């Protein structure tokens, strides 16, 4: 299934400024083990999360599980792919921009990699290594589960 | 845009459909910071200004009268001199 | 359709580098074994100079898992347990074997591959470290005495190797080379022998004949082995074994085993038995008619995508007339149960002692399985109006079958009785009328058959001799 990018990461804030835009809440979160940061835009009303909750994330090329490309459709009725309902938030969504901190002689050891999902935003950044998966103009799914 | 919890598309999502064919434009919301973009957080916007649209989704960003409206470099003018007149008109009565 | 599917895939990366794709590999590094496999494969079809053939050498140590190190461009070392050997544990390194040297100096790197596999083969053995050394002591020690035996009946009598395969103590036996373990050749089939009159001379084939390998095998069960060369003293005569205890209780037996498996009948196990005592097949697996299992292994030593389907009736064409033999299986033997056996690919044997008498049983049913064994035959002889002398077996004892026929002169039915009493020994007995024209003498029979080969060819020459009289 192309997963991407995975980590518990844990919310270590839930809104650093105020709450600007009144359904949607900033989680700011900083993963454990590998050090990578997220700055993600939730849903609160369907997804309510509180400070301190650690949650399984899995940046995705594909939801369907056995390769291929999505066709971009909500296909409503499909169930053929079996893909992976088992998390519990899954937002779709495009990436903006893979900024990084290059200078002229050599690559970045930091990249922040600045993804899109439908107007709510995420800032995935950390060591270039992990997330070298991502490209520009991609759709990549964002899953999520709360784990204990 | 929001899947498994329920299917809730998201507003700018169903905008980007109005807009005509592939065009890039980045412009200012009427509340803007004046200090966000020199600072961190610049392309993650905190209040959603900074409208981009790039390729003719919008990517990010509240749309204003600057944004929509009669001024140079508004979305509609980036339409006319780019995609045409006649499918500037049809995105225009679609939007309304 | 994968190729077409690998073209498109092609024309897209065109359409799209080499160079990006290393670039890509580069970056995924500064982010196992199946490649570490592939790069053999790849090595395998390589073929170039002689240092590209030292990188052979070197893909044959990872294509059989092995590992290799090289002192110098001219010395290889290939080194797992004790299965170490370079072309230039607990042993000397044995010889330089003309077979494996010979292959290499020729451009054979695959039988050099073989040669190998048959050594990992051999140390597939389970034990753990002391134990395997002292295991290995015990087959060696078991080749010696056995090597000693052959070498009595040389001694005793100046036997022809022909007289050795068919009726000596052990067999014609060929010292353990590389992989490759000893081979005792049970029987040598006189059809067989024929090729196309072959004479043996010293140059006797491996497979030239059915052959048996002696080896040690891991059991569950412990078991007491003699650890140091048994014939320490030899009575002139056969042999004497000094008694056990130098022996040990490694938990594994040496064994006979045959490469192709051998059908083999109730009673044999129970005579086998007898004698050396261990279970033959343990675990009471299956046990069905022997007839079936006999037309199995002939006809599978030739395979075709066909099953014959013979239906018990093979149809066999001769030089004169044509003839059609029923195996009749399930014809009850005179205990009410139709002959059953189960093909024996293994049989084990703590000493040798009890081997003499092991294999004096297994040649007797040997033979009578290539005797019945030379019927089948893949025939579709179909609307065959002409001659079709039609004959059955039926099992009326174990070690007994009656060939059953129309006599070929009057029109009572004749029998013959054929009891496999020894290895290389049939005694048959026609069974006439008391008004019927004297079919055969049956020396006359036995001179034919001797000369030539099988049984379909038996009844051909019974034919032939009441015709001309």
């Amino acid at each position: 299934a192309g997963i991407l990018f995975e980590d518990i990461f844990d919310v270590k804030d839930i809104d650093p400024e105020g709450k600007k835009f009144d359904r949607v809440s900033r989680l700011h979160c900083e993963s454990e083990s590998f050090k990578m940061d997220l700055i993600l835009d939730v849903n609160i009303q369907i997804y309510p999360v509180d400070l301190g909750d650690k949650f399984r994330l899995v940046i995705a090329s594909t939801l369907y599980e056995d390769g291929t490309l999505d066709d971009g459709e909500y296909n409503p009725t499909d169930d053929r792919p079996s893909r992976a309902d088992q998390f519990e938030y899954v937002m779709y969504g495009k990436v903006y921009r893979i900024e990084g901190d290059e200078t002229s002689t050599e690559a970045a050891t930091r990249l922040s990699a600045y993804v899109s999902y439908g107007g709510l935003l995420m800032r995935l950044q950390g060591d270039a290594n992990n997330l070298h998966g991502f490209e520009v103009d991609s759709r990549v799914y964002l899953l999520m589960k709360k784990l204990a | 845009a929001i899947l498994k919890p329920r299917p809730l598309w998201t507003g700018k999502q169903i905008f980007s459909l109005i807009i005509p064919g592939h065009i890039n434009c980045i412009r200012t919301h009427s509340t803007h910071p004046d200090d966000e973009d020199s600072g961190p957080y610049k392309h993650i916007s905190p209040g959603d200004t900074k409208v981009v649209v790039e390729n003719g989704e919008l990517i990010m960003g509240i749309l204003c009268k600057k944004s929509l409206g009669t001024s140079a470099g508004s979305l509609v003018h980036i339409s006319y001199l780019e995609m045409g007149h006649d499918i500037t008109r049809l995105f225009y009565s679609n939007i309304q | 359709l994968s190729k077409m599917s690998s073209l498109l895939e092609r024309l897209h990366a065109k359409f799209n580098p080499w160079s990006e794709t290393i670039k890509l590999v580069r970056q995924v590094m500064e982010k196992q074994h199946l490649v570490s496999c592939l790069e053999t494969l790849q090595k395998a079809l390589k073929v170039t100079s002689l240092p590209a053939m030292t990188d052979r050498l070197e893909s044959i140590a990872r294509q059989n898992g092995l590992g290799s190190h090289l002192s110098a461009s001219g010395t290889e070392c290939y080194i797992t347990s004790d299965m170490f050997y370079v072309e230039v544990h607990h042993g000397e390194n044995p010889v330089s074997c003309p077979e494996l040297v010979q292959q290499l100096r020729e451009k054979n790197f695959d039988e050099f591959s073989k040669h190998l596999k048959g050594l990992v083969n051999l140390y597939n053995l389970p034990g753990d470290n002391k134990l395997k050394t002292k295991m290995y002591l015990a087959l060696q020690s078991l080749e010696q005495d056995l090597s000693k035996m052959a070498i009595m009946y040389w001694k005793a009598t100046n036997a022809g190797p022909l007289d050795k395969i068919l009726h000596g103590s052990v067999g014609y036996l060929t010292p353990r080379s590389g992989g490759h373990l000893m081979n005792l050749k049970y029987y040598v089939s006189p059809s067989d022998l024929l090729d196309d009159i072959i004479l043996h001379e010293n140059n006797v084939s491996r497979s030239l004949g059915m052959n048996a390998s002696v080896t040690i095998e891991g059991t569950s069960a412990v078991y007491k082995l003699p650890i140091a060369p048994l014939i320490m003293g030899s009575h002139p005569v056969d042999n004497k074994w000094t008694p056990s205890f130098n022996s040990v209780d490694l938990p594994a037996c040496f064994f006979l085993k045959f490469p192709q498996p051998i059908p083999v009948s109730r009673a044999f196990v129970q005579k086998l038995q007898n004698c050396t005592g261990i279970p033959l097949f343990e675990t009471q697996p299956t046990y069905a008619p022997l007839y079936e299992l006999i037309t199995q292994f002939e006809l599978s030593k030739d395979p075709d995508p066909i099953p014959l389907n013979h239906n018990m009736r093979f149809y066999a064409a001769l030089p004169g007339q044509q003839h059609c033999y029923f195996l009749n299986k399930d014809a009850p033997l005179p205990d009410g149960r139709s002959l059953q056996g189960t093909l024996v690919s293994k049989i084990t044997f703590q000493h040798p002692g009890r081997v003499p008498l092991i294999l004096n049983l297994i040649r007797h049913q040997v033979a009578y399985n290539t005797l019945i064994g030379s019927c089948v035959k893949r025939t579709i002889l179909k609307e065959d109006s002409p001659g079709l002398l039609q004959f059955e077996v039926c099992p009326l004892s174990e070690s007994r079958f009656s060939v059953s026929f129309q006599h070929p002169v009057n029109d009572s039915l004749v029998c013959v009785v054929m009891d496999v009493q020894d290895s290389t020994h049939v005694s048959c007995k026609l069974y006439k009328g008391l008004s019927d024209a004297l079919i055969c003498t049956d020396d006359f029979i036995a001179k034919v058959v001797q000369r030539c080969m099988s049984i379909p060819v038996t009844m051909r020459a019974i034919r032939r001799k009441a015709e001309t009289i």
